[PDB]
């Protein structure tokens, strides 16, 4: 009968994406969103708290937000990371709010490999290719200059929510439902 | 742990013989009968810097029976050969691998030998890295210099062109010796000689 | 129908943060929070027992609940920990309540890093930020001072129930529903 | 009522393949597909973010696309792989859409044989045919030479999205539901 | 570790060296490189010490790698010596090779022992062409390996390539017709010493 | 491991105890029949064939048995060499451990009274495909065949009485085993005289 | 591990247990398994064929071990005509106290704060119940023998020991003397200390 | 081993423990397990015959260990015709402290910064009720024995010892010297102090 | 580990032992310090007046065994010149300060760490209470000694042990743990 | 048990005999253990010939910077002069160790590998715990990199960015970067 419960949640048009971006979570989100588009073009609100993780789910989920019609307000909560922020940025910077105590982190993509040498030559090619794409993707939805992104992501560049706002990440540090 | 046997010949000489590997050390031959890790190469290099100080004119025999190991060993043992005042014979028995063949081919020109059934496995080195991008692109750029050098090397110690080797190290381009002799990895398949007592 | 009597929780507006603060938990509670403001703007009730844990889920939820329309009564029971304490301090002092057999712990953020020292230097800054931000938070809602709490959070500082009221974490030691 | 809402996902005719292609999931999907077969002929809509898995059961999905009546819009999102791309390319090109940010990958099969020499050649004899057979299906369906696929697949030949449209793997880089 | 005995015939003498002193080499283990690294080294001491007195190679192995074992094979043929080979109880994939590798007329073994012909127990990993090479490479390894088993017996090849389809277990008396051993060891021909 | 002390008696350099036992034609098969052990035995066994192919060897068995094939080497060489050794049952013997005790030269196999003897069908293990298990079946079956067929002789019983009682592990003292004919006599007290 | 230090009374650099061997002492202060028996059995036979006359100073600090192994050791003590001076210092157990009891009569000793346990044979079995039956039969014979030996050596009745080895009868030596396991205590500082 | 240097003298070949055994010192800075007893007792028993007149300086730096293996050491340490000196450095625990307390009166010494854990014995116990019941009675008396000897050796009251041992108490050197565990703390060379 | 090379004839640490030099490298277990006291006292016997040298290269470790290694040097009247090189910590550094006055030496790049010792307990409360008492008794006396060996007060070294602290070479001498920083010809740096 | 042969010459083992030639083999990590054997051999050889050269061969992937300064200070404490050889790879301590040798005979084989690196470390604890773990480790990375600027005579800030990541090098650029003095052909430069 929590079946009847979530119908009250689903009338929220509101969404929680908390934790490590992983594929068996993106399934239940793409489940969530397409249902919301099945319902209406009405707004959607997001709250995120993530250590990033698997970029490639963060990649598609960025794209879904762009794919679909609804105007997706979002909010960053507590902290965000590489594979999670790209979702946050997937909303429009007139919609990306944030809570007054979040801390935003970016870092060049999550890499790992063994194998023969060319299999280094290949995968590394796609990594930096990913990194540059992501660094565009960030730079675009920020309005920030490209190099300034790809410079700081040499390491886990962190940002206070207020800094990221002045950076151009955020629209406003929402503090109440008001 | 298992035992390394003893022998008695220098006793009969009146000089107290000893273990077997050191008996073969006295004959200037050294056994690479292990997976080539870093801590063993350091011993081999000691054994070569030792024969450097005993008689740098009396040759070396070297025995490759390695299924391979780290690249950083294949450098020092290769580089120390160039350092060593003497020449080298290297005999491929059993198996030789990515670093095994790397040194067997780096022997003294005309002294790279092996057995018929002995096996010669070659390829570009394995490796890799993990984490941030630039430190992988870095580690991608370092590894490639090594196969570059390593294939560039075995161009010189074989006379084949660089490209064909690189192509022929796309994969585990296995070789038995006679094939590898035609490829120029070795110089002869050692068989038998009669002069030792007919 | 018994979960329609778990909906009777949704009537009384009583909520349970029982256990380690972690991101998946925050989904389970913030499932319930956004669910509940959708119903009304009445005082919400929370019970807190917590080893703490990943602080930022802990501080996420603090920001989440300062952000919703309704007010909240909180019941800090058993104990609260460093991460779970900011949950307590999201409710405002006149509304925070507790039980007498409880305890508290306000340890400064436990962390973990590895790799290049430069990279480690970056997490140096932000855990201090956190160490201060937490300390901005607590002494604010408790009316205390920054230096004072910073000395207690030099370690795993603890309080029994009464010192917290003497500190003003708690305003009243509700012993009965009365 | 979430069941009625879960029935409203069927109203969308959405299908998701998120993650490992393995026989825990084929039965979760082939079920889902046969459902939307029993309904109608309007377009099933498969989404993907798949890192590949056990190919030889992944092809049952590819088989079933051919099997079932409806048109199928298919959407490669963020990432596809060997076992995943054959499914994508189980669709007719005209229906094969995808996202701007995805990076596709094709690579050859993989094997784990052990035992006798002869029994290695047997299970190496057929993976060869598999190495041909899959490369046929890719080649024919993206309109390209069996060779040019076979040659590039010597390693993990990666792709962005545009190269996949240059290859003809894609028909459109669907960026919006529009 | 396992107990080593020690004898005193030179004084304090280790036993396996005493078998080395009578030119007996003792292969009492699985054939790993750290053994072939020694066994071959033992023969080379013996081809130097006297390349004309025979070697009496005492096998008891369950069959290690071919990658190391073939070293021992071409080694055995390479010395000016001719080794006699003895299968103590059990010989296997490489064991029935090295026993079979002995000089003709010099290949023996025990009555109740059992001796196993075996194709190459392999293993492979990765992309198919890496498998195919490391499969096909294993084929040739078997192929030559069976060729020797064809020669030291003089048997045709297919039948040996047939019988090593499995792990066939052969008595000496089976081996005798089958030519792996030139005879069976029961006695010193009635000699009293 | 347990530090084996040193036999002072040679002072030449006092050596260890198992080396002394070796010096006096004793073998201490003081473990299971493993491979690395079994070789030392066969090497120990053949060395003491050269020093005196007349004098016996004093094989002291304390074994839980083990690898049937390894012992089968040890058995055969014991018939090869001319020591015609003794086999002195102590502590216990088992599936192959006892078979060597029985393979002691006829009229020399003895054993302490309270020693325990576990005659047994062979330890067995076979995996793989069915045709390859049907293979290994025959090998173990041929082993139990040729083994028990021999244990019949070294005791001098028929073949079916003995396979029967070895269908399971059968636990017998020396006396009842001596009655079965596995050995020739119990030891009771010291050879010699006056003390 | 920490080594066994050598001794300076000594011919040679004797490890201590061989210096104790030169005193005809044997330290069975270990787990009674086969790496030990075949070391101990050897020593007994080694000493008896050295000098049957002087005693054999078999020192026990065993927390116990297998029954078949020590049953070899026991069969030797009655066998060799040297007089086995069994001492159980600090601790003996299932096969431990068995040996101490099996020492030569009037010649088995102990110390006051020494500790002793005697229980029936400990072991087990697995497999088909018929294959359990045999093991229970075999281990039974081990039970009665250890009890009869404990009985006849001590001269107490078999009926008693089978009852008292129902469990871990934990004594020091004094009650065990009165129980009859041993003959005497030998702590005694004894007079002229030269 | 790497843990110890092969000392040599010009005196003869040696090892950093034997060459102290030449000095009639024993080292027991290890936890009192079973096989270490057979080394301790043998070392001490050896030094009882090598010279029953030159005392033994028993160094202890232990975290304690088995009573059953620890007690043979005590009875033997009580046996010897020599008189031992016990020396507590760093630590001597549940069984370790016991020997230190057990040393000869006027011969139990210590270092000022060493520590002494008076502590009643610990017991694992499992199985059915009768067995743990039996096993309890044993270790119960082992608590009495060591209490009985602490009270005797220290000459202190039984009940006081059982009291202070219930809760494992870390006593220092001075407390020990006051409590009667020991006699003196060692200071320096004697004489001119140089 | 036959890595530990032979030298001249015996092992190497046995030679440095012959030179009244000890190499306290590994972390401080009982069995380790069991041997150092076996060494210090041996060397005290061979010469109870000639100096003894000591090279600390350790991460520190078991406080309790170490305290004997304090008490050892305070019993033997041999001056024990202590060198803290590479690494010094919880107890390894305490030893360095214990050493012979003005002969507490160092190298310029080595590091010296100081903190309240590390332990804990498990059991009932009034049992865990006991460890907390004693474990306080340790730093209650240890820091006093380490203060005394330095002559610094107790309250300030408490602060410097109130949390983990790292000193480089020059500061330690300026703090008074060591008295000198050797290098070439024991005095190119000093 | 492993492969270590004895020699022809005495009861020496193989590494031990090279010590007689004043040669050290550093074949593995800089752990406190090995750094307590290696240090011994150097102080030893200092006394056996306080003037005659010592030939310290590096083939390591690195280790504790703490032990790095022991071995480094050690070579700066012995009055000897040291002829150090980077072979194979000398990774992240091997490198920094190698440049500490005699300024003019810091050797390295040509195709041998070199790698500079930050002092890898880490920490787990509280804020004040890890900031302090960050001070010292940072304090290390400063002075270590002032030194590689000293030994190579290169500028510190320049060494910084080259240390900001893994930076793999060969002999060639390394000498032209300043890490060593020489590259070593068939025994020339070490004719003894």
């Amino acid at each position: 009968i929590t079946n009847i419960l979530t119908q009250k949640l689903i009338d929220t048009r509101t969404v929680l994406i908390y934790g490590e971006i992983n594929q068996e979570l993106a399934e239940d989100v793409s489940k969530q969103l397409l249902l919301l588009e099945s319902i209406s073009n009405d707004p959607i609100t997001i709250f995120i708290n993530s250590q990033g993780g698997h970029v490639e789910a963060g990649d598609t989920i960025h794209d879904m937000i762009k794919f679909i019609k609804p105007t997706v307000k979002v909010v960053g909560t507590g902290w965000v990371a590489a594979a999670g922020i790209t979702i946050y940025l997937a909303a429009e910077k007139e919609n990306r709010f944030s809570l007054p105590n979040t801390r935003y982190m970016i870092h060049q993509p999550a890499g790992g490999v063994q194998g023969q040498s060319t299999e280094i030559e290949i995968e590394a090619k796609e990594i930096i290719r990913m990194r540059e794409r992501i660094n565009r993707l960030i730079a675009e939805a920020t309005g920030q200059s490209y190099e300034q992104i790809s410079k700081d992501t040499d390491r886990n560049f962190w940002l206070s929510v207020n800094e990221a706002k002045d950076y151009g990440i955020v629209n406003e540090i929402i503090e109440n439902r008001d | 742990m298992n035992l390394i046997p003893t022998v008695i010949e220098q006793t009969s000489r009146g000089e107290r013989a000893y273990d077997i590997y050191s008996r073969l050390l006295k004959d200037r031959i050294i056994m690479l009968g292990s997976a080539i890790d870093d801590n063993v190469a350091n011993s081999i290099v000691s054994q070569l810097l030792f024969l450097d100080a005993q008689d740098p004119e009396k040759d070396i025999f070297l025995y490759i029976n390695s299924p391979g190991g780290s690249i950083s060993a294949g450098m020092a043992i290769y580089d120390t050969m160039n350092f060593v005042k003497a020449d080298v014979q290297t005999i491929g028995m059993g198996m030789a691998a990515a670093m095994g063949s790397f040194l067997l081919t780096a022997g003294a020109n005309g002294k790279r030998f092996a057995l018929p059934n002995a096996e010669i496995m070659i390829h570009q080195p394995l490796g890799g890295a993990q984490g941030q991008a630039t430190e992988i692109e870095i580690a991608a750029r370092h590894i490639l210099k090594i196969k570059e050098r390593m294939n560039t090397i075995m161009a010189e110690k074989t006379g084949q062109p660089y490209e064909v080797i690189a192509r022929d190290t796309d994969r585990d381009n296995f070789m038995t010796a006679q094939e590898a002799k035609d490829y120029g990895l070795i110089d002869d398949i050692i068989i038998n000689k009669s002069g030792l007592k007919g």
